[PDB]
């Protein structure tokens, strides 16, 4: 019941990475071999699209119609010095050697070093005015953005 | 023929009629406001702004691509036209 | 001062391998992920306490989940009732070092997270060198005489009289 | 290839991370080598999370639309 609720997320979770790497393996070779005939609209449509459909993608796959995001528990069980074929298997030959290290490496929870400082701006524009004048912004400018539709709603006709 | 180039201008000018709608749906269209089930709200955001940033450059490029698209026919016009062509031949 | 993982064991208990040797795995030692008061207040002053746990509402570690043959897995939780165990964290073993489990979509949004602020960074270095130009353009910062069908037709004829000779 | 160099390792930025994410995902689909357990907790946010972000989040979509509209 549950697992086959984890799998229906995840197997399209793990789908969606094989229209990321034909992206990137594609993109490449195009970079190497054609970095000459600049086509900055050529690019920036493919920039488009990988904004526009991965990101989409793996935002359903993982917001909705999946478990909670504090349920699961990610288990690390297996790891030796030599090389685990299982690994190179899976991956395709990506992350090789298979350390000591890298399975704790594989689980980098710790985020960037200015995610840091944007913590520390978060603590600090909380010293003046905050979810008092904000709120209220935020709560008139959704109703701004009701009226934007029914603009475009009575205007579509 | 003569027949199949003008509908080729029209299909290509509908094209341009139908990009920009497209273009302006689809910003508005995101930003409405949805409950979250199980969501982790916190990569939504950046998501929309990034998406936001490309569809307001296809707007851009939508105009580049009248600017263009207008200068095409420009030269077409000047060609083949008849306001002064057998008037000052003899002036 | 975070849940989410510490490396500190006690040199006791690491050579030992058995079914038991995670269930006595509970308050060994003090540690700090180990959360103390009421979780703690069992051990280290009581003795024979392992039926006294729900007497007087004194909470014990996980000890349901165990594997044999390849490490030890100990757990923190809560309990202010008998028959029911609610955790928080897990604290796998790693031939005898600790380490915490953590969640999926956690590490799935702290990854991706960093994954478009990856892919925002690729593209703020693409406009440094692309300069553009409305009549230049975009630049980056680095016959016949129609006799040769007689003159190579009479000169057809000579191939097949001097052909070419190796 | 002299240019184009930080934009190759920062879409390897978001290769690892995805490939990290499809092997986990690839072995918690195997039954073996894996512990399955529905850990059901909640964790208390000190603040309106939802409409704490959207204090930010639809303010710098809109900004960054306008900023890339006038960029163009």
């Amino acid at each position: 019941r549950e697992e086959k609720q984890l799998e229906a997320s995840l197997d399209a979770l793990l789908s969606q990475v094989a229209d990321l790497k034909n992206s990137l393996g594609s993109f490449i070779c195009k970079l190497e071999n054609e970095y000459g005939r600049l086509t900055w609209p050529s690019v920036l449509d493919s920039f488009a699209l990988l904004s526009g459909q991965l990101n989409t993608l793996n935002k359903v796959l993982k917001h909705e119609k999946t478990p909670l995001f504090r349920n699961q528990v990610i288990i690390p069980l297996v790891l030796s010095p030599d090389r685990d074929e299982d690994l190179m298997r899976q991956t395709e030959g990506r992350v090789p050697v298979f350390s000591h290290e890298v399975v704790p490496d594989h689980l980098r929870t710790k985020p960037d070093p200015e995610v840091e400082e944007q913590e520390k701006q978060l603590t600090t524009d909380a010293a003046r005015i905050g979810a008092d004048a904000a709120q209220k912004q935020i709560q008139s400018l959704n109703k701004m953005c009701s009226n934007l539709l029914e603009k475009i709603s009575k205007e579509e006709r | 023929s003569k027949e199949t180039l003008l509908q080729s201008y029209n299909k290509r000018l509908k094209d341009d009629i139908k990009s920009i709608m497209d273009n302006f749906t689809e910003i508005i269209k995101t930003a409405k406001i949805e409950d979250e089930t199980q969501v982790s709200r916190a990569t939504q955001g950046e998501q929309d702004n990034y998406e936001m940033h490309v569809r307001a450059a296809n707007i851009v490029r939508a105009g580049e691509s009248l600017m263009k698209l207008v200068s095409d026919l420009k030269q077409f016009l000047i060609l083949n036209d008849f306001p002064s062509v057998n008037e000052a031949i003899d002036q | 001062d975070n849940l989410l993982g510490i490396s500190w064991v006690d040199s006791s208990w690491i050579p030992i391998l058995n079914s038991g040797s995670v269930l006595d795995y509970f308050s060994e030692r003090s540690n700090p992920f180990y959360d103390r008061t009421c979780n703690n207040e069992v051990v280290k002053m009581q003795r024979l306490t392992l039926e006294h746990l729900n007497q007087m509402v004194g909470i014990e570690y996980i000890l349901l989940h165990a594997q044999e043959p390849i490490l030890f897995i100990i757990r923190k939780q809560q309990r202010q009732s008998p028959a029911q165990v609610i955790p928080l964290a897990d604290y796998y073993i790693i031939a005898g070092v600790i380490y915490q489990a953590p969640d999926l979509g956690s590490v799935i949004n702290s990854r991706v997270l960093t994954a478009v602020h990856g892919i925002q960074s690729a593209f703020d270095e693409a406009m440094s060198y692309c300069r553009y130009h409305p009549s230049k353009g975009y630049w980056w910062h680095f016959s016949s005489i129609f006799q040769r069908q007689r003159v190579d037709a009479l000169l057809l004829d000579l191939r097949q009289k001097f052909p070419p000779k190796f | 290839l002299w240019p184009w160099d930080s934009v190759r390792n920062n879409l390897r930025s978001a290769l690892t991370e995805m490939c990290v994410l499809y092997d986990v995902l690839s072995i918690v689909r195997d039954k073996k080598f894996m512990t399955l357990d529905p850990v059901s907790q909640d964790a208390l946010p000190p603040k309106q999370n939802p409409q704490t972000l959207q204090l930010i989040s639809k303010k710098k979509s809109l900004a960054g639309a306008a900023q890339i509209l006038l960029k163009g």
